[PDB]
């Protein structure tokens, strides 16, 4: 018999590898409910 | 195409029982991102 879960260990003296790293991850999907969001639009000094 | 549109507006009347003849059209008074195919409504009133 075994409980499900485990700690992670992670320490301030650890080398690269054992080392915590964060993830994010940027799940999305497209073309067929409406939009909400872009990317920045730019822009420029006002000419006349 | 999965916007909702909302026009409004707001008249002053002095009237007893049915709508004012006459003439205007509404501004577009809000636009918003909602995402559903709409079959029927409802009102929320006041008690
Ligand atoms: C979110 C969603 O599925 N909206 C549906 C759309 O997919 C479908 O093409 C259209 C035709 O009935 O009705 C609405």
């Amino acid at each position: 018999c075994y409980f499900p879960l485990q700690s992670y260990g992670f320490q301030p003296t650890y080398g690269v590898g054992y080392q915590p790293y964060r993830v994010v991850v940027l799940s999305f999907e497209l073309l067929h409910a409406p939009a909400t969001v872009c990317g920045p639009k730019k822009s420029t000094n006002l000419v006349k | 195409d999965g916007y909702f549109k909302i026009y409004s507006k707001h008249t002053p009347i002095n009237l007893v029982r049915d709508l004012p003849q006459g003439f205007s059209a509404l501004e577009p008074l809000v636009d918003l991102p909602i995402g559903i195919n709409i079959t029927r409504f409802q009102t929320l009133l006041a008690l």
